[PDB]
């Protein structure tokens, strides 16, 4: 069940008087006219979400709502405030008090306080712990729903207990309807009048009209139009553009190749000039040993370098943990050493199947002797590894490539190739043309762009076209449409009835009159 | 077959040193790590470490740290485990067990895989 | 270090009885977790590796399950020769190391 | 130890070679001329062609001549140029800014 909030739910945002005054001010308040959920006591005491506040209201002719109980599980094991008000006492605690599957009144504990025809109104929001309770107690003569009309809720209490409060119950005394409502960061104006007591609000979006009161500061509009609002076309979804194929590099013929050499002598590829496509090691699954060192896997499709080396060599299952800085052993002291500042990747897999004979597999070598430890990245050209199809996993043969990347003070000419989306026309959208961004719509041109012009640009230097790096065709780019909301109204005291302008803008975006 | 065979349970006076021999047979012997593991009178078990038999590389468990020392004679194939500074509580039943490699998991080989038969190693005057 | 916790310690059954023995890891171990038989008088047996792989040669009453830090032994028809003391192991990082144990006994 | 490879008077073939921040930066036009004596008078924009990023220190060149052709070296100093851009993007005149007190009005 639902009903009409009408302008139920504004409480005093501070402790400040103010006379004779309309006063501006945003905090979470119930927006107007918004449904709230309706229960019965008749003949219903569920648990509701209390998201950022939690707007509470109840008639009263039997005094059946007698408490509230407020906490996330309600069943000891958190602490929980729980408020009871029984005859003539208010018992408010924050026990971890052990409740009942269903709790009712018949006919560890950090903090205690013992102190239809009435209309009970709350408030309860949590701000940087402060519980804070507002509510107003007024005579009504209604029954069948909430009364109409406009009365503001004092503060009375505010408890520091710094409690993470997410759900919320009622208490009703068995031998009673009750709403819920949620708060939201509106602005509202504010009527205070000669006592210091609201009289009146208004909500500052609820309606052009209630933009138009709040921008002139008063609860009269005169005659006239006002601006009250600019109005902005949000993007949809983003676009992201590269060249399908600009150039690959040939990590193929690296990892894919037919033969190895040993480890003392290992090979060197060089990188450089060519788009770094990272895909082949994310999607072949193949790997044994994939470990990456000051650079993640990830983010590295999204980074530029100087040039990229690609060692590759041939060792067993015990020495492929050697590849590492810091590692110490025949291989890393003798055969491949690294770094200790070492940025880049290792990767390795089991390779028995290729580089292991009946016989004994004894063309991949390697250093067993050195009067001295190699330095990083050194290469010196002897034992024989001699691998065989049933050799323990250890002794089984790996081959090894290592990537290292370094970043100079130099052009940085092997970067990586980010994947691209669909291009979608006539649409506001953010748009990524070669590392370029911007916020747009993107139309079919006619501009004859040269075969080395990329983007273009008009007279106040922004960008007016690019061209697809896909398919070579010319885009022009328009920002999204934007403006200005204008109120066109009599005065309050013929009619509340409005018209909008909305600046400089087609009946598209937004008894619809097209004009200039 | 597969096996470790162990030397014989001794005894020795506290601060004493016990060497124990583990002699594999029936398998690539600088193929496979040699761990040791014993077992105390509260019948728990606990890793003391491995020795790489190919490399001759070790590694100890942080409790027998400069106080053992493993070894490998690849001509007759056999580990030793030898612990000095003898004390009360290293009164045991010694354990070596063979272990393929000690990347992946989903390998019956990379287990402790088989054990020696133990050497109990009493430490008293 | 990765503690092994093992429950029960002790357990008394009866032959043909399902049998369950649980080991918790002080953290996450993926399926880097062995069970072992240590019958009386002998070294310990791999009986399940990789939390549930059967060795080779191993009754398939003995089983195991589980992953990250909750792990399982379970034997689904005891037999008098199952008498004897269970360990969990985890490989996931050295110190390799074992559970306390679960002592079996026979009704 | 190559770190790179690329492979594929009646006409004048004008280049601009310069360097900035490691980037070696080609830039050429080709035009029909009649002409022997000497560099045919005119405008003409030189569209760029490669961008090759070598990051190489380079201070002296060569040339090389077929032998069984005059060529002109000049030098690029920071000058502030007007540059004259027509309906198709094309370059088809441009004002030195410090040529003279004309150009710097201009
Ligand atoms: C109440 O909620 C807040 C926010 O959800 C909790 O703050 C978190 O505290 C933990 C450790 O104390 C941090 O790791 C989280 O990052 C914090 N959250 C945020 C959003 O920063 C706070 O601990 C909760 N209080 C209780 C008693 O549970
Ligand atoms: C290219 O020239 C620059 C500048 O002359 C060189 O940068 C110098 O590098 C050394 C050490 O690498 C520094 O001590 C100098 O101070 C740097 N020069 C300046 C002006 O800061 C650069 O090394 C040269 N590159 C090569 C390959 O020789
Ligand atoms: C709230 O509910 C009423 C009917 O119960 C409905 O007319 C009104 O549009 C609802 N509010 C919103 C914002 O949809
Ligand atoms: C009201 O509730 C409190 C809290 O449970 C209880 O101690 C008290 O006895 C109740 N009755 C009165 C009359 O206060
Ligand atoms: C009591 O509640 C507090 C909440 O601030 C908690 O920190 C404390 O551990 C609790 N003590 C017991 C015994 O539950
Ligand atoms: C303010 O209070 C006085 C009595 O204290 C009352 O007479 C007066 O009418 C009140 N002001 C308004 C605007 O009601
Ligand atoms: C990139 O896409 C265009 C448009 O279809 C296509 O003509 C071109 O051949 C593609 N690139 C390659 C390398 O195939
Ligand atoms: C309302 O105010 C306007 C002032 O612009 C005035 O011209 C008009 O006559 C007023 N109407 C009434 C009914 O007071
Ligand atoms: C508005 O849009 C319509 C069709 O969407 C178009 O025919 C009309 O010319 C547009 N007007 C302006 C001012 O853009
Ligand atoms: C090859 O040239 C590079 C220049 O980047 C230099 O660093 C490297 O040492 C050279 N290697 C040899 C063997 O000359
Ligand atoms: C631009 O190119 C068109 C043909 O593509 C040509 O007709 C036109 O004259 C050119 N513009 C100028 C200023 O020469």
């Amino acid at each position: 069940a639902y009903t009409n909030s009408f302008t139920r739910g504004v409480y005093y945002p501070d402790k400040v008087f103010r006379s004779s005054v309309l006063h501006s001010t945003q905090d979470l308040f119930l927006p107007f006219f918004s449904n709230v959920t309706w229960f019965h006591a008749i003949h219903a005491n569920p648990v509701l979400p209390f998201n950022d506040g939690v707007y509470f209201a109840s008639t009263e002719k039997s005094n059946i709502i007698r408490g509230w109980i407020f906490g996330t599980t309600l069943d000891s094991k958190t602490q929980s405030l729980l408020i009871v008000n029984n005859a003539t006492n208010v018992v408010i605690k924050v026990c971890e008090f052990q409740f009942c599957n269903d709790p009712f009144l018949g006919v560890n504990c950090t903090f205690e306080y013992v102190s239809f025809k009435n209309l009970r109104e709350f408030v309860f929001k949590n701000i940087d712990g402060y519980f804070k309770i507002y509510s107003k107690h007024t005579p009504i003569n209604l029954v069948r729903g909430l009364p109409q009309g406009f009365s503001a809720l004092e503060p009375l209490v505010d408890l520091p207990i710094g409690i993470n409060i997410t759900r919320f119950q009622t208490l009703h005394i068995s031998y009673a309807a009750y709403y819920v409502g949620y708060l939201q960061p509106r602005t509202f104006l504010l009527k205070y009048n000669e006592n210091g007591t609201i009289t009146d609000a208004v909500d500052c979006a609820l309606d052009p009209l209630s933009e138009t009161k709040c921008t002139l500061k008063s609860f009269t509009v005169e005659k006239g139009i006002y601006q009250t609002s600019n109005f902005r076309v949000q993007p949809t979804e983003s676009i992201v553009r590269f060249p399908n194929i600009t150039n690959l590099c040939p990590f193929g013929e690296v990892f894919n190749a037919t033969r190895f050499a040993s480890v003392y002598a290992w090979n060197r590829k060089r990188i450089s000039n060519c788009v770094a496509d990272y895909s082949v090691l994310y999607n072949s699954a193949s790997f044994s040993t994939f470990k990456c060192y000051g650079v993640s896997p990830t983010k590295l499709n999204d980074l530029c370098f100087t040039n990229v080396y690609a060692d590759s060599f041939v060792i067993r299952g015990d020495e492929v943990r050697q590849i590492a800085p810091g590692q110490t052993g025949n291989i890393a002291d003798y055969n491949y050493k690294l770094p200790d500042d070492f940025t880049g990747c290792v990767i390795a897999w089991n390779s028995n199947n290729l580089d292991s004979k009946v016989g004994g597999n004894y063309n991949y070598l390697y250093r067993l002797f050195r009067k001295s430890n190699l330095k990083p990245f050194e290469r010196d050209i002897l034992q024989s590894y001699g691998f065989q199809p049933t050799y323990g996993v250890g002794y089984q043969p790996y081959r090894v490539v290592v990537l290292s990347f370094e970043l100079l003070h130099a052009p940085a000419t092997v970067c990586g190739p980010k994947k691209s989306t669909n291009l979608v026309k006539n649409k506001c959208v953010n748009f990524n043309f070669n590392g370029l961004t911007g916020t747009g719509v993107l139309t079919e041109s006619n501009k004859k762009f040269l075969p080395f012009q990329q983007f273009g640009r008009d007279i106040a230097d922004t960008t007016d076209a690019v061209r697809d790096p896909q398919t070579l065709e010319i885009l022009d780019i328009t920002p999204c449409s934007f403006g200005g909301v204008s109120v066109i109204t009599p005065g309050t005291n013929t009619s509340n009835q409005v018209a909008v302008l909305y600046q400089g803008v087609n009946c598209t975006e937004v008894n619809v009159f097209q004009t200039r | 077959e597969v096996q470790l065979v162990q030397s014989g349970a001794e005894v020795k006076k506290p601060g004493a040193s016990v060497k124990v021999s583990c002699k594999a047979s029936g398998y690539t012997f600088t193929g496979y790590y040699m761990h040791w593991v014993r077992q105390a009178p509260g019948q728990g078990l606990e890793w003391m470490g491995w020795i790489n038999p190919n490399s001759g590389g070790t590694n100890y468990a942080q409790k027998f740290q400069g106080r053992v020392t493993m070894t490998r004679d690849t001509s007759i194939t056999t580990g030793y485990m030898e612990l000095s500074s003898l004390r009360s509580d290293d009164t045991a039943l010694y354990y070596c067990a063979r272990v393929g490699a000690h990347d992946y998991y989903d390998s019956s080989d990379n287990w402790f895989d088989p054990w020696g038969q133990g050497t109990l190693v009493t430490v008293f005057s | 270090d990765i503690q092994m916790t093992q429950s029960p310690s002790s357990v008394s059954a009866s032959v043909g009885d399902r049998l369950t023995i649980t080991c918790r890891a002080s953290q996450g171990i993926s399926s880097w977790l062995a069970w072992y038989q240590q019958k009386p008088g002998k070294a310990p047996k791999l009986l399940i590796y990789a939390a549930s792989s059967l060795q080779s040669g191993v009754p398939s009453r003995f089983s195991g399950s589980g992953s990250g830090t909750d792990f399982t032994l379970t034997i689904s028809s005891l037999q008098p020769e199952d008498f004897a003391t269970y360990y969990c192991q985890q490989a996931n990082s050295f110190p390799w190391t074992f559970g306390q144990g679960t002592k079996v006994e026979i009704k």
